């Protein structure tokens, strides 16, 4: 419990101290922030354009030339700047499009990872999930993904089943190894060997329909009562 | 300016120097090129897509961890 | 599933007045449209990419497959990539290579990734998944003999692992068949990639009809700039050009567009691809129907020239 | 498999249990007999 809780402990400051340095950490949200300024500035910015008028000034043209006249290059002023801003509420529709998306993905993630505990493999972070917390951003949420990740592995031989008293044993909720030449089960996540009884192995069939099988004895905790 | 000339399927780059050897991909051109400044100048390489190893399989070997890591990872 | 479309580039100036000095300066007038549909088409492009590095860069290392490919009985040959071809790609992924098959101012940016690349990031994923089960997708990849994973991933069904043991041979001969079956399926069937098909020709058609619609009048004298240029005084002339111009752009918008919408399906696809991946080729999946029709035992995926191909 | 003590749990009597049958539930220690 003691090593679980430094090892989150510290992992929660590198986070932190991740967010403080990395220099762009957070491009996800500055994206979208981009993607709105770039997009009012060239609506902005179309409307500067001539689109083939005399002058992009409306008072200029009514002053330089006849309502007959000026009534053309009006027109095509109106629609220039109508088809800019269609354009951009085009633009703002497969935006708003992508946005949905996301905030769908986030709320699917918040309830997986947040409310419980998923078993998808990559869908709250690297690593078999424990649990992740949500952090408000400001124009999305920052998910916290807290993960057991395995390390420090060691290499053992294994064998499928057991024979003992001409009948195969296999791991009830385990694996066996051997430790050179001591046969254990062990959980597959975690190192903990344990002497193989038939408390922890069931038993199907003979031995010689089992590939790989390997003699070793299965200890009973009953047989020491002999009396 | 013609200092250095390299011939790439996204077309000719000109002012990079290519290197017989992979980085990862710092600014990608195309058809598996990549460019970078390092030491300084700008080299063109073809990305390495990660170090390569392979795993001990066999009949009879399993690897078990003897310890563990929990992470904390983030998502925006 | 499609992972990626075409990364296309339009020279404006050249579509609209075809590299001609006249109009080349009055298309000045109109604005920054220029700019805008480069960026989006740009912003496409880099989509793409960063969908095929999503879905096919999950894996950190390039883990690589023993010399003695001896796994219990099964035979993985027809998706390991092949020794000889100097592409290395697998017989299914050449057979998926073959099946689907395919100036003024358009051109087409190749992908950052190459075939070949691609084909290395399946065989890494080959590798772990064969040599590690699920182990390489969520820490140290742990090897593992095929035998004792595919017992495992029995009791991920709610079969006792004894099952297995007692039937290796069997169920080795019917991965075996099934895999052969699967180069049957996808030979004989007519559309069995249409939809890689669909992308590939829904990108050839918008770029033809962008071409074609170059010929078109749009009212005025004739398609040709220079015709105009030539036979017509410059107050006459301009009316013309600026009729052909809004039509021109016009028609370049939508294109771009159309490019938007379904770049946004392909992205769609792509992110569906990626969960596909993670889901099914590193772990194994209690979801109903997500990673094939049964209770899913585990997934192999398979380059595709613009998709992937996931073997259930 | 043959019904035992070892792939079933008792709970409660079996007058609460819709559709219950009568039959034999062999205890491996018994014939044991330590
Ligand atoms: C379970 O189904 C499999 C597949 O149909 C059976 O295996 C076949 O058995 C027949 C009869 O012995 C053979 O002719 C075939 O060659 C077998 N196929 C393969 C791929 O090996 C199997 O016998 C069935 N088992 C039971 C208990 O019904
Ligand atoms: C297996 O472990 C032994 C010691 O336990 C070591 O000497 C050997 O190098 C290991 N082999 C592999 C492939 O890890
Ligand atoms: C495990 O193997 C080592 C060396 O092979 C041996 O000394 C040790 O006794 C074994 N474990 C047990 C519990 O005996
Ligand atoms: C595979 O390993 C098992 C268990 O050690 C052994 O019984 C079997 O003979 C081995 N098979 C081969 C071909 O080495
Ligand atoms: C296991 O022991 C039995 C006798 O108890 C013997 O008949 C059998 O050959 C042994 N198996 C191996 C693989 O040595
Ligand atoms: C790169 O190295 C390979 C292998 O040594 C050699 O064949 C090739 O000519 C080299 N190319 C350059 C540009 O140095
Ligand atoms: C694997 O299958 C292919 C195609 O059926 C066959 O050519 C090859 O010999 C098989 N390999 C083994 C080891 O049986
Ligand atoms: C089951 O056995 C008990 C005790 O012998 C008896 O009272 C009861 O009626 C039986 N029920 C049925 C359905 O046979």
């Amino acid at each position: 419990q003691k090593l679980i809780a430094n090892q989150f402990n510290s992992a929660i400051g590198k986070i932190q101290d991740s967010l403080s340095s990395t220099a762009s950490a957070l491009g996800k949200l500055q994206d979208v922030v981009n993607h709105n300024a770039q997009a009012l500035n060239t609506l902005v910015k179309q409307l500067s354009s001539k689109f083939g008028a005399i002058s992009s000034v409306l008072n200029d043209i009514f002053s330089r030339l006849d309502p007959p006249e000026a009534e053309v290059q009006i027109d095509r002023l109106i629609t220039g700047r109508l088809q800019s801003l269609q354009t951009y509420v085009t633009q703002q529709l497969i935006r708003a499009a992508e946005i949905r998306a996301s905030a769908n993905l986030a709320a699917t993630k918040m309830s997986e990872c947040v409310l419980g505990q998923s078993k998808r493999v990559d869908f709250c972070g690297k690593g078999y999930h424990l649990m992740s917390f949500p952090q408000s951003a400001p124009h999305g949420v920052v998910f916290l993904h807290v993960t057991y990740v395995p390390a420090q592995e060691k290499n053992f031989t294994t064998a499928p089943a057991i024979c003992h008293d001409g009948k195969a044993h296999f791991p009830r909720e385990g694996v066996f190894v051997s430790n050179g030449t001591h046969w254990f089960v062990t959980q597959r996540n975690f190192y903990e060997p344990q002497i193989i009884t038939t408390d922890n192995t069931f038993v199907s069939g003979n031995c010689d329909v089992v590939i790989g099988i390997v003699n070793n004895t299965v200890y009973d905790p009953l047989q020491p009562e002999l009396d | 300016t013609g200092s250095n000339v390299f011939q790439t399927r996204a077309g000719c780059l000109i002012g990079a120097e290519y290197v017989n050897n992979s980085y990862e991909c710092d600014i990608p051109i195309g058809a598996g090129i990549c460019a970078s400044y390092q030491t300084q100048s700008i080299i063109a390489y073809t990305m390495s897509l990660g170090a390569e190893n392979s795993v001990a399989y066999s009949n009879n070997s399993i690897a078990i961890p003897t310890n563990f890591t929990i992470s904390v990872t983030t998502e925006i | 599933l499609p992972v990626s479309m075409t990364k296309t580039s339009v020279d404006c100036t050249m579509y609209i007045c075809g590299d001609s000095t006249e109009c080349s300066n009055l298309l000045l007038q109109y604005g920054s449209f220029c700019t805008q549909l480069k960026r989006a088409l740009t912003g496409i492009a880099v989509e793409q990419d960063k969908n095929t590095q999503e879905v096919f860069a999950q894996v950190k290392q390039i883990y690589k497959t023993p010399p003695i490919k001896y796994f219990g009985g099964f035979n993985f040959s027809q998706i390991l990539p092949d020794p000889s071809k100097p592409s290395k790609r697998s017989f299914i992924e050449d057979l998926l290579f073959n099946k689907v098959t395919l100036f003024k101012g358009l051109t087409v940016l190749p992908p950052l990734l190459t075939d070949e690349m691609i084909a290395q990031y399946t065989s890494a994923l080959l590798a772990g998944t064969i040599t590690s089960g699920w182990t390489f997708g969520a820490g140290a990849a742990l090897q593992i003999p095929f035998a004792m994973q595919m017992a495992y991933r029995f009791n991920g069904i709610g079969v006792t692992q004894n099952v297995l043991y007692e039937n290796q041979k069997l169920i080795a001969n019917q991965f075996n068949s099934a895999i052969g079956k699967i180069q049957d399926s996808l030979s004989s069937t007519a559309s069995a990639l249409g939809k890689l098909q669909d992308v590939v020709n829904h990108n050839a058609q918008a770029l033809n009809t962008l071409v074609k619609q170059l010929s078109s009048k749009f009212g005025a004298i004739s398609s040709v700039l220079n015709d105009i240029f030539s036979r017509l005084d410059p107050p006459e002339a301009e009316v013309q050009i600026d009729r052909l111009i809004t039509g021109r752009l016009q028609s370049l918008q939508t294109y771009v567009t159309q490019q938007l919408i379904r770049a946004a399906e392909i992205r769609a696809s792509a992110n569906l691809a990626a969960t596909k991946m993670s889901e099914c080729v590193l772990g194994q999946s209690k979801r109903v129907d997500f990673c094939g029709k049964g209770y899913h035992l585990m997934s192999f995926p398979q380059s595709a020239p613009h998709g992937v191909v996931f073997l259930h």
